[PDB]
RNA sequence: CACGAGUUGUUCGGAAACUGAGCACAACGUUAUAUCGUUUUGUUAGGAAAGUGAAGGAACUGAAAAGGGGCAACAGAGAACCUGGGAUUAUAUUCCAAAAAGAAAUUGCAUGUGGG
RNA sequence: UUACCGCGUUGUUCGGAGCGGGGGCUCAAGAUUGAAAAAUGCAUUGUGAGUUCUGCGCUAAAGCAAAAACCUGGGGU
RNA sequence: AAUUACCGAAUCUUUGAACGCAAACGGCGCAUGGGAGAAGCUCGUGUCAUCCCCGUGCAUGCCAUAUUCUCAGUGUCGA
RNA sequence: UUCACUUAUCGAAUGAAGAGACCAAUGGGUUUAGCGUAGUCUGGCUAUGCACCGUCUAGGUU
C-alpha cells in the first residue's frame, strides 16, 4: 500500500518546502560592509600605483619561491637557545628589508599584495625599480608568514644562497623579471577598475541586440 | 505679543488625533512574488465602521504564501462589496468590482479607487467617501499611465502600480445639512480637538494679527505673502485671486 | 552555516562555561542553636493574655518583627517542647509584632505558663 | 491632662499575576554640556538582544521558535466561606476545640483502591 | 404539508430559505423533594402594591475598550 | 573596676553611586552551598517530597586574558 | 552645454521572502590567456589590432 503523493508548489497550491534565503536575507552590518567594499573597489577607476598590486606572480612560480624561502627560514627561540650555549637565512621585517634594498645586499624581494594600510608597501616596487633589484608581488601575507614561521609577513628579501640552490635562484630571478622588472613602462602606464556588473553587462548586450 | 494658535497646534499637545477606538491603518496587500507573477484569492469576512471615518472598511482573509497560517487584511471597501465575496489580487486577475490589478492591465476609460502613487505604496489616492480616479491613457513606450484625480488635476504614474476597481463607499455624505451644534460636537469628537472656531477679529492684539480696535475690523489687507514668517501667515495665503467667481471654476493647486 | 531558511540572521549557539563557586566572603561565626532566642522575645501578662491562657489554650508572645508563622512554630517547638496548632500574628501600633499561639490539646498552656514563670 | 490597655484571616482588600490613556531603562543619535530626543499606527536598535523540550549512550549536550527589559487601575478585567455564639471594657464573614457551634470550597505534594 | 392566506406582541412581524397540528432533543431562569437543620434563633400560610440582579438576543456625518487566564475542536504525535 | 584616656584586634540593622528585577510593595527571581522538617519510608532512631529559613554569586560599559575555550563572514587564500 | 552609465547621494517597501543570466557581447582571464595572423618593444617575454577557444549548462508551453 505504497503510492506517490506528489506536491504542487505553484502560486496558491501547497505550502512549500523551506527554501534557501541566503541571497535575500538581512546579514550583519560588518558582512554587508565587507562585501560592498570589494564591489566599490571594482567599480571605481584605480590609479596605476594602486593597480599594480592586482597583477601578481603565477601559481607555479609562487610555489617555487615560497619553497626557497621556507628552506631558508629563520631560527626559533628553542633553536637559538640550544645554540649560543656552545646561520644563513632570509631578511624579514620592514625596516631590515628596506635597509637591504637601499644597499645592494638584496638579490630578490617578495612583496605581499594585501597589506591593510597599503601605504606600508605602496612605494616598495618603485624603490626596487630605482635600484636594480628583482622583485615579485605574490598572493598572501598569510602564506609568507607561514613560510617564515610567523602569523603574517609584509615582505621578505633573499641576500645569500648556497651553491645547492644557486641555479634555482637564477631561474627564479629570470622568471620573476619576465613579469615585473621588464614590463615597467606598461606597469607605470596601466590604469584599472571600471568593471560593470554581470547584470549591467547583460542589460547592455540585450539592448544592443534589440536596437540592432 | 504671545504665540498664535495655528503655531501652538504644531506642538501637538492636546491637538493630536483621538485614535483609541480606531482599528488600524487601511492598506492593500504587500507587493510580493505571488502578486507580481500570479494571483491570490481572498474572502471578505466582515464590513465595519471605524470612528472618525466616512467610508466602510472590509476585513479580507488570505492564506500565508510561505507558512501554514491565515492572514487578515484591512482595506477600504468599494461600493457593492458584500460578505462572503471572493477577491482576487495580482497579474492574472479578472475585471470585477473589488479586484486589485495593475494599471497597465486595467483598460482605458475605467473607474478605479485605492490607487498607488508609487509601486508598493499600498494605496494613497482616492480613498475618501465617494471618490475615484479615471484612467485617461496608456503609453507603452515609457510604461506610464495618466489619470484624472478627484480634484481635477492630471497625474502620470508608472504602469506597475496597482489599483482597485470601483468607487469608495459612503457617497453622498456631505449632502445632508447638520442643523445643530451638537451634531458638529459629535462629528469632531471622533477626529480631534479643533471645534468650535473663534474669529481673529474677536480676539485681542496680543494673540492674533487681526485683533483689537474699537470696531471689529482688519486694518490691513488679508492677503499675505508666501514668504511670511510663522505667526504672520494668517488670512488668505499667497492668494492668486479673491472674491466671488463669475464664470467657470478653475482647478485649485500648484 | 550552510543554508538559511529565515529572512534575517540571528546569533548562533555557542559553548558557555558555567560560573565557578568562589570562596565565601563572610568570616563571622554563626551558631545554629541560637536563632530561636532571636525569633521569640518574651511573653505578655495583660488581662487579655491571662484570659486566653485560661480559656483557649493560647499563649501570647512578642516576637521578632520580621519572622513568619512557620518560623514561629518551629521556634516554639524548639524552645518549649510543645506543639502549636495555630499562630495568629499582628503588628502593633507601636511597632512590635505580637503572636497568639494555640497549643494542641495534648499540652496544657497553664502548665507551660507555670514552667515559663508567668 | 495622667496611668494602664486594645487591631488575630488558606478564602475579605492589595501584592504574587492582566491590559488602558500613558511613562521612559537599554540601544542609537544629537549636544562645548545629557540633567535632550525617539521608544504601540505590531511594537527597540546599521540590527549577531532566543540559553532549553525531547534527548540518547545524571547530569551534561543542543534542534525548533523575527520583532530587548519594565512600570502604570484598593471603582475596568481577575478573585476558592457561610451561618450561630451567653465571644470583648475596646476586634471579628479574622476569635470559638474533639460532639472543634459547626458545615463547606480550593491549592501543592504524597499514599492506598478501582479502572486502565 | 400552508393557495395569500395563516401565526403572533402593549409595541414598530414572521412564513415552501418551511406557517400550523402530533411526538420529541436542548438551553436559561425559577419551583418542588430531601441532606445541612434543630442539636440553632426568638419569647403561620395565603393575597395585593413597589423595587432591584434577570429575561424579553444581540440620537447617530455619535455605531458599544484591550489583554492575561481559561474552554472546545482540526491534525499529528 | 559600669573609673577615665588612647589605639593596632573586632562587631557593624534597612537604604543610598546602589549594581539580580521592581517599588506609596519591609515585594519577586535564577545558580549554588547549608538548616529545620513526631508527611510519608524504614529499622525511639535514621531518611525525607511539597512548604519555610539563612549564606554567596548574578547591572551596563571598557581593558587584559583563555597551555591556548566555542563560533560567524557570496573578506583574502589554500586544500 | 545633451545624451548615455552607476558606484557616491536621495526616496519608498519589506519580518531586507524568490534579482539577473542560461536566449551569449562593444564582456572577463597567466589562480577560467589556451592558441593563430600582422606590426611594434628587451633576452625570461610584453603592448596594440583582428580570428578561434575556455568560462558557457537546464526547462512549462507551441
Ligand atoms: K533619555
Ligand atoms: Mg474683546
Ligand atoms: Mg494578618
Ligand atoms: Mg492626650
Ligand atoms: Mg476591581
Ligand atoms: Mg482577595
Ligand atoms: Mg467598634
Ligand atoms: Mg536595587
Ligand atoms: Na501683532
Ligand atoms: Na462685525
Ligand atoms: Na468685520
Ligand atoms: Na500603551
Ligand atoms: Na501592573
Amino acid at each position: 500500500h505504497f503510492a506517490a503523493r506528489p506536491k504542487n508548489f505553484g502560486i496558491g497550491q501547497d505550502v512549500p518546502y523551506a527554501r534557501d534565503l541566503s541571497r535575500f536575507m538581512r546579514w550583519p552590518t560588518f558582512v554587508t560592509m565587507q562585501r560592498k567594499k570589494r564591489v566599490l573597489q571594482r567599480r571605481l577607476k584605480v590609479p596605476p600605483a594602486l593597480n599594480q598590486f592586482t597583477k601578481v606572480l603565477d601559481r607555479a612560480s609562487r610555489n617555487e619561491a615560497l619553497k626557497l624561502i621556507k628552506k631558508y627560514a629563520p631560527e626559533t627561540r628553542k633553536a637559538r637557545r640550544e645554540r649560543l650555549q656552545k646561520p644563513l637565512a632570509v631578511v624579514t621585517g620592514l625596516q631590515e628589508v628596506t635597509r637591504a634594498i637601499e644597499k645592494k645586499q638584496a638579490r630578490m624581494v617578495v612583496i605581499a599584495n594585501n597589506v591593510d594600510p597599503v601605504e606600508l608597501v605602496l612605494w616598495m616596487p618603485n624603490l626596487c625599480r630605482a635600484n636594480k633589484i628583482p622583485y615579485a608581488i605574490v598572493k598572501d601575507m598569510a602564506r609568507l608568514g607561514d613560510a617564515i614561521g610567523r602569523k603574517t609577513a609584509t615582505c621578505v628579501a633573499l641576500t645569500d644562497v648556497n651553491a645547492e640552490d644557486e641555479a634555482t635562484l637564477k631561474n627564479l630571478i629570470r622568471s620573476v623579471n619576465a613579469r615585473f622588472l621588464s614590463r615597467s613602462d606598461v606597469i607605470r602606464r596601466q590604469w584599472g577598475g571600471l568593471q560593470l556588473s554581470l547584470r549591467s553587462r547583460a542589460e547592455l548586450r540585450k539592448k544592443h541586440a534589440r536596437n540592432a | 505679543g504671545k504665540t498664535v494658535l495655528s503655531c501652538r497646534k504644531g506642538n501637538g499637545s492636546v491637538y493630536q488625533v483621538h485614535g483609541h477606538k480606531r482599528l488600524g491603518p487601511a492598506k492593500l496587500r504587500i507587493l510580493d512574488y505571488a502578486e507580481r507573477h500570479g494571483y491570490m484569492r481572498g474572502v471578505v469576512k466582515s464590513i465595519e465602521h471605524e470612528a472618525g471615518r466616512g467610508a466602510a472598511l472590509a476585513r479580507v482573509e488570505f492564506r500565508h504564501p510561505y507558512k501554514f497560517r491565515r492572514v487578515k487584511e484591512l482595506m477600504v471597501a468599494p461600493e457593492g462589496m458584500f460578505t462572503g465575496q471572493s477577491v482576487f489580487c495580482g497579474q492574472k486577475a479578472p475585471l470585477a468590482i473589488g479586484n486589485v490589478l495593475p494599471l497597465g492591465q486595467i483598460t482605458e476609460g475605467c473607474i478605479v479607487c485605492n490607487v498607488e502613487a508609487k509601486p508598493g505604496d499600498r494605496g494613497t489616492l482616492a480613498r475618501a467617501s465617494g471618490d475615484y480616479c479615471i484612467i485617461i491613457s496608456h503609453n507603452h513606450e515609457t510604461g506610464r499611465t495618466r489619470l484624472k484625480l478627484p480634484s481635477g488635476q492630471k497625474k502620470s504614474v508608472p504602469s506597475t502600480s496597482r489599483a482597485m476597481i470601483g468607487i469608495i463607499s459612503g457617497g453622498g455624505r456631505i449632502e445632508k445639512p447638520v442643523l445643530k451644534a451638537g451634531n458638529s460636537f459629535y462629528r469632531f469628537r471622533g477626529k480631534r480637538n479643533c471645534w468650535p472656531k473663534v474669529r481673529g477679529v474677536a480676539r485681542n492684539p496680543v494673540e492674533h494679527p487681526h485683533g483689537g480696535g474699537n470696531h471689529q475690523h482688519i486694518g490691513h489687507p488679508s492677503t499675505v505673502s508666501r514668504h511670511s514668517p510663522p505667526g504672520q501667515k494668517v488670512g488668505l495665503i499667497a492668494a492668486r485671486r479673491t472674491g466671488r467667481i463669475r464664470g467657470g471654476k478653475a482647478v485649485k493647486g500648484a | 552555516r550552510k543554508s538559511y531558511t529565515r529572512p534575517q540572521f540571528r546569533r548562533p549557539h555557542t559553548y558557555r562555561k558555567p560560573a565557578m563557586a568562589k570562596p565565601s566572603n563572610r568570616v563571622t561565626v554563626e551558631s545554629k542553636d541560637i536563632a530561636a532566642f532571636n525569633v521569640i522575645r518574651y511573653p505578655l501578662t495583660t488581662d487579655k493574655a491571662m484570659k486566653k491562657i485560661e480559656e483557649n489554650n493560647t499563649l501570647t508572645f512578642i516576637v521578632d518583627s520580621r519572622a513568619n508563622k512557620t518560623e514561629i512554630k518551629k521556634a516554639m517547638r524548639k524552645l518549649y517542647q510543645v506543639k502549636a496548632v495555630k499562630v495568629n500574628t499582628l503588628i502593633r501600633p507601636d511597632g512590635l509584632k505580637k503572636a497568639y499561639i494555640r497549643l494542641s490539646a495534648a499540652h496544657d498552656a497553664l502548665d507551660t505558663a507555670n514552667k515559663i514563670g508567668l
